[PDB]
């Protein structure tokens, strides 16, 4: 079972934020929404798809429609910046399934498209029987990107290692991804591409063996 | 003098799993192959016996237990299983000799706004013994503080509702389940096959 | 007074064993649904295990056969025994009360950290990221532990430098990159020397980056 959440949701202070959660059997399941502030433990903010726990502000509301559960945060304040997770119990696999997590960031800055630089393995690296592709993303806001590595046109997940976005000196965000492979796979492919998806816009950079 | 299996399988209304309905069958002949070859049952699993041999076998009593669960919980109605239905609602013995029959009842037990008349036990301190029944609705005490019969912190209502809807997935659709236990004591076997 | 307090986390070699404890106050563990839920650094929440009030247990596919959930009513404590540990188990582990079937998980612990790594003090490898205005790079690979210092031309080049935060590898090592934005007119004119200093291993390396 999979619970699908948008990785990032950005809303200006005082506006209304909506976080969706999709699943094949969500209509029959009880969806629970948890909030996790940076550095802390998760807190329950919605249970049984619409019920507010004691101590949770009234602006946190749960809604269910068909097979989609929506957490609505009204009159959003900057303190609500956090990672929000939807959770169910899937009885098809006897599992507690979590969503991918949505990074709710309260906008206090103009949106900035990411700048991506891709570096192929060095000659000395291939001489040392190793190879590393270095994708570097910088100068993007909000600080949430999705990194996808492709060999020619086929997605690759083995050897992918990405950092959590980090604030720069200019209040913008940066991250780094590394693809590790043997020189065999490096020289037996057309090109290797790093795709960085930020706020629904994808920026792709490709390199080829020379 | 046919065994009254019709009023168990073709019953208009079915019991909740937490309050499952037992019907004793004795002093009649029963054709089990007609059961295995009719109504297009979703699941029909026999432990310790086969229907073809059942048609040529004799037993002291036959207990038919009827209830309604969701499809994904049908696999819980089996010996050696765990889970909410198996532990807190309906438990089969490890030596279970008998059959389990289940069929989809979405067209009967589902409603557009949600059918909440079917309930299952979610909270219980200890697992049920085999064939034990618990229809109590006393407020479950999770903490050390007494509950005094009111819902609150550490004070949960033991039963939960399925809320069956036609648009639900198959694993979350209402399935009707009949469990046939075959009891063979040191008494003349009055219920047999042709 | 309603709290969950975790303990037992720390550093464990791959293939080792470790027991996590979660002491409860404000409710009785033996009569509650109790879950262990872990979170890897930078990734999302992953449910690990649950124990029912009646004793039935469920585990995630990733930990099946290795982890064991248990409880002690005398100390009102939940326990998670973890054997045959691998690097992918490195995470912060929380204990929580409740069932996802209804009412959710309300009370959570503060979480304890578990790091499965065999990494020791190791010097880095410094490699050149050549350009095709133009971008030059120094790749620092497979070093432990933090931190490492990167400069360009003995620290005399600072305009346009960017030393990215290091990655935390599954093996337990670290790696980062440092980028300088230089003009295309100075590719074959000026020499660019990147100096990397790692004090734990006394490793100082200077590398020249030139176009291919
Ligand atoms: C239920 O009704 C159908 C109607 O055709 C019949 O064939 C079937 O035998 C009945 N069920 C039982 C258990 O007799």
């Amino acid at each position: 079972y999979e619970l699908t959440q948008p990785p990032s949701v950005s809303v200006a202070p005082g506006q209304t934020a909506r976080i969706t959660c999709g699943g094949n059997n969500i209509g029959g399941q009880s969806v629970h929404w948890y909030q996790q502030k940076p550095g802390q433990a998760p807190v329950l903010v919605v249970y049984d798809d619409s019920d507010r726990p004691s101590g949770i502000p009234e602006r946190f509301s749960g809604s269910n429609s068909g097979n989609t559960a929506t957490l609505t945060i009204s009159r959003v304040e900057a303190g609500d910046e956090a990672d929000y997770y939807c959770q169910v119990w899937d009885s098809s696999s006897d599992h507690v399934v979590f969503g991918g997590g949505t990074k709710l960031t309260v906008l206090g800055q103009p949106k900035a498209a990411p700048s991506v630089t891709l570096f192929p393995p060095s000659s000395e690296e291939l001489q040392a029987n190793k190879a590393t592709l270095v994708c570097l993303i910088s100068d993007f806001y909000p600080g949430a990107v999705t990194v996808a590595w492709k060999a020619d046109s086929s997605p690759v997940k083995a050897g992918v290692e990405t950092t959590t976005p980090s604030k720069q000196s200019n209040n913008k965000y940066a991250a780094s991804s590394y693809l590790s492979l043997t020189p065999e796979q490096w020289k037996s492919h057309r090109s290797y591409s790093c795709q960085v998806t930020h706020e629904g816009s994808t920026v792709e950079k490709t390199v080829a063996p020379t | 003098n046919l065994c009254p299996f019709g009023e168990v399988f073709n019953a208009t209304r079915f019991a909740s799993v937490y309050a499952w309905n037992r019907k004793r069958i004795s002093n009649c002949v029963a054709d089990y192959s007609v059961l295995y070859n009719s109504a297009s049952f979703s699941t029909f699993k026999c432990y310790g016996v086969s229907p073809t041999k059942l048609n040529d076998l004799c037993f002291t009593n036959v207990y038919a237990d009827s209830f309604v669960i969701r499809g994904d919980e049908v696999r819980q109605i089996a010996p050696g299983q765990t889970g909410n239905i198996a532990d807190y609602n309906y438990k089969l013995p490890d030596d279970f000799t008998g059959c389990v029959i289940a069929w989809n009842s979405n067209n009967l037990d589902s409603k557009v706004g949600g059918n909440y008349n079917y309930l299952y036990r979610l909270f219980r301190k200890s697992n049920l013994k085999p064939f034990e029944r618990d229809i109590s609705t006393e407020i479950y005490q999770a903490g050390s503080t007494p509950c005094n019969g009111v819902k609150g912190f550490n004070c949960y209502f033991p039963l939960q509702s399925y809320g069956f809807q036609p648009t639900y997935g198959v694993g979350y659709q209402p399935y009707r389940v009949v469990v046939l236990s075959f009891e063979l004591l040191h008494a003349p076997a009055t219920v047999c096959g042709p | 007074e309603v709290q969950l307090v975790e303990s037992g986390g720390g550093l464990v070699q791959p293939g080792g064993s470790l027991r996590l404890s979660c002491a409860a106050s404000g409710f009785t563990v033996s009569s509650n649904y109790m879950n262990w839920v872990r979170q890897a650094p930078g990734k999302g929440l992953e449910w690990v295990s649950v124990i029912y009030s009646g004793g039935s247990t469920y585990y995630a596919d990733s930990v099946k056969g290795r982890f064991t959930i248990s409880r002690h009513n005398s100390k009102n404590t939940l326990y998670l025994q973890m054997n045959s540990l691998r690097a992918e188990d490195t995470a912060v582990y929380y204990c929580a009360r409740g069932t996802a079937m209804a009412y959710g998980m309300d009370v959570w612990g503060q979480g304890t950290t578990v790091t499965v790594s065999s990494a020791s003090t190791k010097g880095p490898s410094v490699f050149p990221l050549a350009p095709s205005t133009a971008a030059l790079g120094c790749l620092v690979k497979d070093y432990f532990p933090e931190p490492v210092t990167v400069s360009w031309n003995s620290g005399a080049l600072t305009s346009g430098v960017h030393t990215f935060p290091a990655v935390l590898q599954s093996s337990g090592l670290y790696s980062l990159s440092s980028v300088v934005t230089v003009p295309s007119s100075s590719l074959g004119t000026q020499t660019y020397i990147c100096n990397v200093n790692h004090k734990p291993s006394n490793t100082k390396v200077d590398k020249k980056v030139e176009p291919k």
